[PDB]
């Protein structure tokens, strides 16, 4: 990956799409080994981790009332 | 065989903690910076007490 | 000249609170703010 | 000039005043940290 | 030797308090406190005698800018000549130095406190 955005252009490229295989411990291209993922999965998911992270920053004071 | 119940022989008195799992390790760390957080104001000739 | 003007320099000073606060929860020193409110605010009328 | 003119009795009041005043300062400590867009969001 | 009645508070402070205007900087409001503290031992002894903190302090202020004498200070006994050398009030010195010395340096200690650990009886 660190590569990938130094890969510069000329496909040769190359360089992306390569993820963990756990089974066989290798570092092999998804696409062939045929893991794949929709891309609205990966925008709903960033937007919606976000929202937890950014509301519990901002609480200062937690304020407890016990029940009646 | 000398009665009904037969109790489980448990390898640790009872009383005993437990470990491994996970987390572990971590709870000495959390003990540790819990015990700094006191410290780290003290720093300084600015330092509080 | 009298002891209602006394209480109204009092009363200046209790507005001062709200451009502290400002300086105090973004992490400003609130003294150096306002040694610049004051230099600024005498010859500007307002916007300051 | 003192012993003369009044003396000041029951001075409770000047406690209960005072008993006040500082049980609402304690209130608007809390709130005072939300105060700019600076400030932070109270979960109750 | 000094003397009493409260003109020895009043003179150390309006020392302090032209200072402040000299040094400025980020201390200008710590001289300020100082000077505000050292008069509240004189409107203390207005106040169990029935008189106006406001109006005593400001007669004992303005005397101190008119003219050098530092013996004027608050009568609780209401003979009037509020010049001390009339009045034979007279303390030592080394009772009013302590009572600064005692009371700067313990309030360095506590406002140094940060952390409270209290535990039960």
């Amino acid at each position: 990956h660190a590569a990938s955005q130094m890969a510069k252009p000329e496909k040769r490229r190359s360089y992306r799409n390569y993820g963990l295989d756990l089974i066989r411990g290798k570092i092999v291209d998804e696409i062939h080994a045929g893991v794949l993922e929709p891309t609205i999965s990966k925008v709903k998911s960033l937007k919606s981790a976000l929202e937890a992270c950014v509301a519990i920053l901002r609480i200062d004071t937690m304020i407890t009332v016990d029940p009646e | 065989n000398f009665g009904s119940q037969t109790p489980t022989i448990v390898v640790l008195k009872e009383g005993t903690d437990a470990s491994q799992g996970k987390g572990q390790i971590i709870s000495n760390i959390n003990a540790c910076v819990a015990v700094q957080e006191a410290l780290k104001p003290t720093l300084g000739p600015l330092g509080s007490d | 000249e009298g002891v209602q003007a006394f209480i109204w320099q009092e009363f200046a000073s209790a507005l001062e609170v709200i451009p502290t606060t400002l300086a105090e929860n973004a992490g400003l020193n609130s003294i150096k703010v306002v040694t610049e409110l004051r230099s600024k605010h005498e010859n500007g009328e307002l916007n300051d | 000039v003192p012993s003369n003119a009044t003396f000041k009795n029951k001075e409770k009041p000047q406690e209960v005043r005072k008993a006040n005043i500082i049980a609402a300062r304690s209130v608007a400590d809390a709130i005072r940290t939300s105060l700019g867009p600076k400030g932070m969001d109270k979960m109750i | 030797v000094v003397y009493g009645g409260g003109a020895a508070e009043v003179t150390m402070s309006l020392a302090v308090s032209e200072e402040a205007d000299k040094q400025r900087g980020i201390d200008q409001y710590a001289f300020r406190g100082f000077a505000q503290a050292l008069d509240t031992i004189p409107m203390t002894l207005a106040e169990n005698s029935g008189l106006d903190p406001i109006g005593t302090l400001s007669t004992l202020k303005s005397k101190q800018l008119k003219e050098k004498i530092s013996n004027i200070g608050v009568d609780c006994l209401g003979y009037g000549s509020n010049d001390m050398k009339e009045l034979f009030v007279v303390d030592p010195f080394i009772g009013k130095k302590q009572q600064i010395l005692l009371a700067t340096q313990l309030c360095r200690m506590i406002l140094k406190i940060d952390n409270v650990i209290i535990s039960g009886k």
